[PDB]
């Protein structure tokens, strides 16, 4: 807006990446709605859901905070910026991240409020219950003047997620954020994740994010999220779709899951000058990926059933995006030169198969030997 | 049976022309030795 | 240089540079047989990563 | 003869409708969860240990988002686990919370709060 | 007998000797595993089959036949035996 804040440093090694938004334990924003329920009360069952799951909760997405987390594991530096209360459970989730080696300077306290706690109202309207919020949580009301500008001066990357959108004063908080990082030559990652009333409708949340969809360098987005922001219908016939009489080649007739390679035509409404990279997720099991000059998809895979008992895919979306993040800062080749860019995501690939494998998003988050042993072991040696 | 293993990397040389042309008992064709056949590994 | 490295035990090559040859021109996958060909793609193996070992790791740290 | 092995109860919109209009005395906590999100495995642990500490002096109801999708958003639930603090008293407004909260701090918002 | 067998099968069963355009290596087994197991290939059909598993030396073959390689492509995908009689529509 004005001028520069902070000391000019050499500015340490991997470089900093910054996550905005609220700070929570757990906490899956993208729900929808699932056929396949298990027994309401003997939650031993659930399992079953973890290994047969969803399309959208097959590598679902949480909060900035996971990604921040994951992100320092994968042996990167990470700064999270947002507000918590003055309360007990504040100082948990702070010292949460503390624990995690993640810069906290950019996290403000709200002494006046609780932690992740929203006072609502519940009105009648027409028969039907509702709610309305009366006063929002510290996590959901950081201040334009809170912002910590050395961390926006120092970090390479400016992440967030669609979750800010939910909140009017981080909306206009947001913008102002993204403005200091641009300023200071910070990318910015619009990591989509929508919140359950995002999915109500399609020119509705078109409207909502494009404001901040056209100010991001970087978007990660699922197949569901892609789908329904384009045309899910289509999409959806398109699968269903079977020859009447003979298969268009052999391929066809092995009945495979369906793997769609969306064009870059079809992609061409959501295109805009700044962006650079658009990753759209199967899960772990592809990674399209879309530039200026090229396209593809990285072929991945995954394995629940290797550990039923420990099994859990909560967490896994932070870990592929924070695998992403931790390879564009230190290999910025990878926005020009395709065959790097498609060995480099196989990292993010194999951090996200290691994140189903435990209980927890933080628990399980994997370190970056851990990450790097497993691509190797899974991909042939020419496709390291 | 016993098995001759390469003594070292190299470029194996003989004349296929004194063999003759047999199919194993694995399915592979191969050749059959009746001679003191002179094999050489250039390494 | 060599030959006076390896008369001593001084660590030299196994095989002298200066006499070591290449080993020419070797079958093309169209002169072969089916079985003797290389594989288009490169096949999965569980093998194909080097074993770690103490060894390893103390000539590195020797070699430095 | 065999005592039951769940004290959470599971209510429809409807019947969750009913319970709030109705006259109230206990704080009233409402559990919105759905069986193949895998935090809430580890919530239906806490509010059945929630249940059983505070047997009569509050009430403990679940509500499946696979049931009752349009009433979850109408409530503003913006993902899962999501736990609602109503009080008995109708002026107050109700409490929503979002994440795997400890189970302490549902103790002392039912208790001070409620 | 094998000759009302054969005629039952066509009629009745509807076989028919059609064509099976081989590879090298499946044309190699049908010539070899008639003779043993492991001997000395004998039979010129079976020696000229192990010559063949190499395409280098079908290339060879080839060109002193003075075809090209797309035409000896075509000419395995022959109707082989006999032709039945040529059609007299008046």
């Amino acid at each position: 807006v004005d001028y520069d804040d902070g000391i000019d440093f050499p500015y340490d090694d991997p470089p900093l990446v910054c996550c905005f938004g609220a700070v929570q334990k757990e906490f899956v924003p993208v729900v929808r709605v699932h056929d396949n329920p298990m027994h309401p009360d003997i939650y031993s069952q659930w399992k079953m859901l973890q290994w047969d799951p969803p399309e959208f909760g097959r590598a679902p997405g949480g909060p900035p905070s996971n990604v921040a987390i994951s992100h320092v594991r994968l042996g990167g530096r990470a700064a999270f910026m947002g507000k918590v209360g003055g309360d007990d459970y504040g100082e948990e989730l702070v010292l949460m991240m503390n624990k995690e080696r993640v810069q906290t300077r950019g996290v403000k306290f709200d002494e006046g409020a609780s932690t992740a706690c929203t006072r609502v109202k519940i009105k009648f309207e027409d028969g039907k219950m509702k709610a309305e919020t009366v006063k929002e949580p510290p996590e959901d009301s950081l201040l334009a003047s809170e912002l910590n500008l050395a961390v926006l001066k120092e970090a390479r990357i400016f992440h967030f997620n669609s979750e800010v959108l939910t909140s009017p004063t981080m909306e206009s908080t947001l913008f102002k954020a993204i403005q200091w990082s641009k300023k200071f030559g910070g990318l910015i990652f619009f990591d989509l994740n929508l919140p359950l009333p995002l999915w109500r409708s399609r020119n509705e949340t078109r409207k909502l994010i494009k404001k901040s969809w056209d100010e991001a360098n970087i978007i990660e987005v699922s197949q569901q999220e892609l789908e329904f922001l384009l045309d899910e219908e289509y999409y959806e016939r398109r699968r269903n779709y079977t020859p009447q009489y003979f298969a268009e080649d052999f391929e066809q007739t092995k009945n495979r899951r369906d793997y769609y390679h969306y064009t870059p035509e079809e992609i061409k409404p959501l295109w805009h000058d700044d962006l650079k990279l658009l990753v759209v997720t199967d899960g772990t099991l592809r990674l399209h990926y879309y530039t200026p000059k090229f396209d593809g998809v990285v072929v991945g895979t995954e394995d629940v059933l290797i550990t039923p008992f420990t099994c859990d895919r909560t967490g896994s979306g932070d870990a592929v995006v924070a695998g992403i993040m931790r390879k564009l800062t230190t290999c910025p080749e990878m926005f020009e030169d395709q065959d790097v860019l498609e060995r480099q995501l196989r990292f993010a690939v194999a951090a996200g198969i290691i994140s189903q494998w435990t209980i927890g998003a933080v628990r399980g988050f994997p370190t970056e030997s851990a990450t790097q042993n497993l691509k190797e072991q899974v991909y042939v040696p020419s496709m390291w | 049976a016993e098995h001759v293993r390469a003594p070292y990397n190299g470029k194996i040389k003989f004349n296929e022309d004194l063999v003759h042309p047999t199919r194993t008992r694995h399915g592979h064709p191969a050749f059959l030795c009746y001679i003191d056949l002179s094999v050489i590994i250039e390494s | 240089g060599f030959e006076l490295d390896k008369k001593l035990g001084r660590p030299h090559p196994f095989i002298d540079p200066t006499k070591k040859k290449q080993i020419e021109t070797t079958l093309t996958s169209d002169e072969s047989w089916w079985n003797w060909r290389k594989p288009e793609k490169e096949q999965w193996s569980r093998w194909q990563r080097r074993r770690p070992d103490v060894e390893t790791v103390f000539l590195k740290a020797m070699a430095e | 003869f065999v005592r039951e092995d769940y004290l959470v109860r599971k209510l429809s919109a409807q019947e969750l409708q009913d319970l709030v209009k109705g006259e109230r005395k206990v704080p009233l906590i409402v559990d919105f969860y759905a069986t193949w999100c895998g935090p809430c495995i580890l919530m239906a642990q806490e509010l059945e240990m929630l249940a059983v500490e505070y047997e009569s002096n509050a009430m403990i109801v679940k509500v499946d988002t696979d049931d009752e999708y349009e009433f979850a958003r109408d409530m503003q639930v913006r993902g899962l686990p999501t736990l609602f603090f109503i009080s008995p008293d109708p002026s107050k407004d109700a409490i929503r919370t979002e994440g795997l909260i400890p189970l302490q701090m549902m103790r002392d918002i039912i208790d001070n709060d409620m | 007998t094998e000759d009302e067998a054969r005629r039952r099968n066509w009629i009745e069963r509807g076989w028919a000797p059609w064509e099976e355009i081989l590879t090298p290596e499946a044309d190699f087994a049908r010539k070899s595993l008639n003779e043993g197991e492991e001997v000395p290939l004998q039979s010129p059909e079976a020696i000229e089959a192990f010559k063949m598993l190499r395409p280098s030396y079908r290339k060879k073959k080839i060109k002193e036949m003075g075809i090209t390689e797309d035409e000896w492509y075509a000419k395995q995908f022959e109707i082989r035996g006999d032709k039945p009689p040529p059609l007299d529509t008046s």
